[PDB]
């Protein structure tokens, strides 16, 4: 029997994302070479004349949920969280969330603006040694989740096993191929500049070349949350924040007892059973990680 | 006044203005010139507090119904279907608000060249002032970027609501 | 007719607001309270009823730094110049 959350409770993320990098190349000879693409000057970034493809390389590290809590100043709360997580493993097995994350990877949501107006999009997923067949991201929409692909099932199974208790680590390397066209414009990440003298646009330079932040790709992958109130009114997945917040509507979708804090109170403090949707949401929040401390 | 409603799907990251001015306005202009000047465009989301807020919803209006049927927006827009939503429920409405194009003013160089070509009175120091004041209004209105295929340049077409209900709108669908 | 119209006058106004409000920061209870009648009197004197489209009111010397709300310490100016002066003053003071 518990009364309140501890004065110092926090979690570490179970999905680490490496920063992106841009490598312009040609589609017809993509497995031959790759040329660097640099920021040219209000800065900008455009493909060279003799080039018609853009390639993005990044990686994801997956860690178990149980061994991913940083600080918790209550042994009783720690044991309660442990048994709740074990119950979720016994019931679900972290398979739905793994399928959703793999689906988010497969539809190439992380391209952001560069996804729009692309002739051909291809995504190849590389496990520790082996590789998986190429993904045609043009056939996957941003609204419905496919739970029938064999490769999606395999990668989701591996991710779920690394999540619950089976494996201690996983590393996934993702390469992309987008055929924008010859001498087009790409949109890397933008610096949040602090100097007040000039307010020109500043792009992201990673090892000389361009690329996106890890936070942008993490936010793109995190958008799987559909189990929120008034879903039929809106009908689009949103990212997983505490108070269901977003930026395309500017509305706190969970300003009430559907928020993560009330859910964790009704889950741990009162031991009240919850629907599988709330369990899915609270596991997604735990996977994302953050700081949850009492006042 | 038959109407057809298009929605920009929210949650895709891209701002609706880019989608409007990238693959909605040019194709709409193409079929507007192709179907000989019988359509108009309205934005049922305009709020005005400090700037243009064109918003999410767009609507195309026509006097006839068979004109909208022959427009066939379903197949022409069947490439960005994951970003826009088109409904095949053309009905009759009687609460529309029309929009008229307001005209900007050219910069120093073009106006100076036009003045030298014409009866140049060469009031160089305060001439720009006369245009800049006007621009200080036309720079706080809703606008759409467009790449002119015939001439080869790009501009910033502004628009604002009006109280008129009828008339020949434009080839652009605006008034 | 009382609007910041030319580019090459803004640094003078930023200077005037800069070299006059140093060491005068005061809390809200000591701040001079902005009133809705002073601005209306300003427009009515200057041949207006409502503020023109594309302009926002602005005090040359900020009220937060010992300024006063009156016809003297009041200028109408465009939005872009407004946030430019605002960010310059934020760069100086806070």
């Amino acid at each position: 029997t518990l009364k309140s959350r501890p004065e110092n409770l926090s979690f570490a993320r179970c999905l680490n994302t490496t920063e992106a990098k841009f490598w312009q190349t040609d589609f017809l000879k993509r497995h031959t070479f790759k040329l660097p693409l640099l920021i040219t000057d209000s800065q900008s970034c455009t493909l060279s004349t003799e080039c018609d493809t853009l390639r993005i390389d990044f990686g994801i590290k997956v860690l178990p949920v149980k061994e991913s809590m940083y600080s918790c100043s209550d042994y009783n709360y720690r044991t309660a969280i442990y048994q709740k997580i074990d119950e979720y493993i016994a019931e679900d097995g972290f398979l739905t969330l793994a399928k959703r994350y793999v689906n988010n990877i497969a539809n190439a949501r992380f391209l952001w603006r560069n996804r729009k107006g692309a002739e051909i999009i291809e995504t190849i997923v590389t496990i520790e040694d082996k590789e998986y067949p190429s993904f045609n991201s043009k056939s996957f929409n941003l609204d419905t989740f496919v739970e029938d692909n064999a490769t999606i099932n395999e990668i989701a199974q591996q991710i779920a096993d690394t999540f619950a208790g089976k494996r201690e680590y996983l590393n996934i390397y993702v390469t992309c191929f987008v055929k924008i066209g010859c001498a087009m414009e790409v949109y890397p990440s933008q610096e949040m500049t602090f100097d007040d003298d000039d307010k020109g646009k500043k792009l992201f330079k990673f090892e000389g070349s361009a690329g996106m932040h890890s936070q942008k790709i993490n936010n793109a992958l995190r958008t799987i949350d559909t189990w929120y109130p008034d879903y039929t009114t809106y009908e689009f997945p949103i990212p997983v924040e505490n108070y269901g917040a977003a930026r395309s509507i500017g509305i706190p979708f969970r300003p009430d007892t559907k928020s993560f804090y009330k859910l964790i109170d009704r889950m741990i403090l009162k031991n009240e059973d919850l629907p599988i949707e709330d369990k899915h949401y609270v596991m997604a929040i735990l996977i994302r990680g953050g700081m949850f401390s009492k006042k | 006044m038959f109407s057809q409603i298009l929605i920009i799907k929210p949650g895709t990251g891209i701002s609706p203005n880019i989608i409007i001015s990238e693959d909605i306005f040019p194709v709409l202009h193409s079929l507007f010139v192709e179907h000989d000047k019988k359509f108009g465009i309205t934005f049922p989301a305009y709020s005005f507090d400090k700037k243009g807020h064109l918003g999410n919803i767009i609507e195309v209006l026509s006097e006839d119904k068979e004109a909208l049927a022959s427009l066939c927006l379903e197949e022409h827009l069947a490439e960005v279907t994951d970003y826009v939503k088109v409904k095949k429920e053309i009905t009759f409405t009687d609460d529309y608000v029309l929009f008229k194009r307001i005209r900007e003013e050219n910069q120093y160089e073009t106006t100076a060249r036009r003045m030298r070509k014409r009866g140049h009175t060469e009031l160089g120091r305060p001439l720009e002032m006369h245009i800049k004041k006007k621009n200080q209004q036309i720079f706080c209105h809703a606008y759409i970027k467009v790449k002119s295929a015939s001439t080869g340049q790009s501009y910033n077409i502004f628009l604002a609501p009006t109280d008129i209900k009828h008339g020949s709108f434009s080839a652009y669908g605006l008034l | 007719n009382g609007c910041l119209i030319d580019e090459a006058l803004l640094p003078l106004i930023i200077d005037e607001g800069k070299r006059k409000g140093e060491g005068n920061y005061r809390p809200r209870h000591l701040r001079d309270e902005r009133k809705e009648e002073t601005v209306q009197a300003f427009l009515d004197k200057y041949g207006y009823c409502n503020i023109p489209v594309g302009y926002e009111v602005h005090h040359i010397v900020p009220l937060s730094q010992g300024g006063a709300d009156s016809i003297k310490n009041m200028i109408m100016l465009s939005i872009e110049h407004h946030e430019r002066v605002t960010e310059a003053h934020a760069s100086y003071f806070k």
